């Protein structure tokens, strides 16, 4: 009950554990809207509670973080979700963000186009996604797998995520994708987690916490998201801004954390365990490059 | 010797009676920060509030090069602390106010160098 002072609420353990079938998602607050405190977008106030709750779990943090968020554009010309995460991250955490549409953002560096285009030498310590599109919610149509950025970003999750990083990458009832539930196997917990701000919708943010880059635990996707449906279907949340009055404590802190560059032969149970634990980022600590690949096509005839 | 005034038409719109730039992206903080006009983290006291500084820059709002001759933004990348009362249009407010270099704060809406 307590839950509206909350950010918001993760997916329980016991949810995880079943084997439900895929059903349709009827949200009993659906339409329901929290208030907001005046002039404040849905998006400041959803990132805010992301960062929130981000806060409880064991993030690595180390110096000269590395950050990229996809999906950060909006239909405004504009990145709230990048405002927020620049302020919740320590002061010089490298932050790059894209989209496929032209907006003006705080991040460091901004690549426009499709994220598929979108390549980077280095590794990254925390990945955050809003990609979606409005499409998916056509109730008429089955509600299978989906493709897209999804099979972009469990590649770029797999290639480019430092040992002991993080991801929060945004999902909905139709927008989904099986491999990236298996791909939260592989850190050291995992979670669904809906903001109270915008608990009517069945969005929710995807944690994988602590990146261990193996199968830590064998999930099969098309059943955890019909685990994530029925726990949405049967417990409603409240709709809640509480949690945005009080920002003293949302900054993120700067634990320091170490950086080491290793080999695969050389992660054992010790570094798995530290990994685990978040306190050790395994990757290069070369500069960061990035580019964005620029289809050439002269329509002269 | 041609380059186009994007400050001077802001200023004429806004006189003319046109709609203040809107959806500059307004921060959740505490209020209790330390009231300087441009910071690296949301600073707005309790007479002010706090927004994202590329959203409140005119020449990045609009896609057009910055005065600077390097094209370097004032606000990209920070946070701009703007009085409550002007927070109807702060790409207006960054636009035509001005940043007292010593103290940090907005030169008539803070600071208070000339005073003592
Ligand atoms: N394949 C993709 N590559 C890059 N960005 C993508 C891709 N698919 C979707 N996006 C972006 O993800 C964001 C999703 O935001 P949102 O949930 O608000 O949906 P939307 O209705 O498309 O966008 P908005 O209403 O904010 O303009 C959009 O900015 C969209 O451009
Ligand atoms: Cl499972
Ligand atoms: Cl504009
Ligand atoms: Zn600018
Ligand atoms: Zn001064």
């Amino acid at each position: 009950s307590s839950q509206a002072w909350q950010p918001g609420v993760a997916m329980p353990n016991l949810y995880k554990m079943q084997r439900m079938l895929l059903e349709k998602c009827d949200l009993q607050n659906y339409g329901d809207s929290a208030t907001l405190p005046k002039g404040i977008m849905m998006n400041v106030a959803k990132y805010t509670q992301l960062c929130q709750y981000l806060n409880t779990l064991t993030l690595a943090v180390p110096y000269n973080m590395r950050v990229i968020h996809f999906g950060a554009g909006s239909d405004k010309g504009v990145a709230p979700g990048t405002a927020v995460l620049r302020q919740w991250l320590p002061t010089g955490t490298l932050l790059v963000d894209s989209d496929l549409n032209d907006f003006v953002s705080d991040a460091d560096s901004t690549l426009i186009g499709d994220c598929a285009t979108v390549h980077t030498a280095n590794k990254w310590d925390l990945i955050i996604s809003d990609m979606y599109d409005p499409k998916t919610k056509n109730v008429t149509k089955e509600n299978d797998s989906k493709e897209g950025f999804f099979t972009y970003i469990c590649g770029f999750i797999q290639q480019k995520l430092a040992l002991g990083g993080s991801v929060a990458i945004k999902i909905t009832e139709h927008s989904w994708n099986a491999d990236l539930y298996k791909l939260m196997g592989h850190f050291a917990w995992w979670t669904a987690f809906v903001t109270n701000v915008n608990a009517s919708s069945s969005e929710a943010f995807l944690i994988g916490c602590n990146y261990l880059g193996k199968p830590r635990e064998q999930i099969d996707g098309y059943v955890m998201h019909a685990n994530y449906i029925f726990w949405r279907n049967t417990n409603p949340i409240q709709l809640s801004s509480y949690s945005l009055f009080d920002m003293s404590k949302f900054p993120l802190k700067l634990r320091g954390t170490a950086v080491m560059s290793l080999k695969e032969g050389q992660i054992n149970d010790m570094i798995l365990s530290l990994l685990s634990k978040g306190r050790l980022i395994i990757r290069e600590n070369n500069r960061v490059v990035i580019s964005s690949d620029v289809l050439v096509n002269n329509e002269n005839l | 010797a041609f380059a186009v005034d994007a400050a001077k038409a802001y200023k004429d719109y806004l006189a003319s009676g046109g709609q203040p730039i809107t959806n500059c992206v307004k921060m959740l903080c505490t209020h209790t920060g330390t009231g300087q006009a441009i910071t690296v983290t949301p600073e707005a006291n309790m007479d002010q509030e706090s927004f994202g500084g590329a959203s409140c820059c005119l020449y990045c709002r609009c896609h057009i090069d910055h005065p600077n001759p390097k094209g370097f933004c004032d606000l990209k990348g920070k946070y701009v602390q703007i009085p409550t009362t002007c927070a109807n249009d702060p790409v207006g407010f960054t636009l035509k106010n001005t940043v007292c270099t010593v103290c940090g704060m907005w030169k008539g809406y803070g600071c208070s160098c000339d005073q003592l």
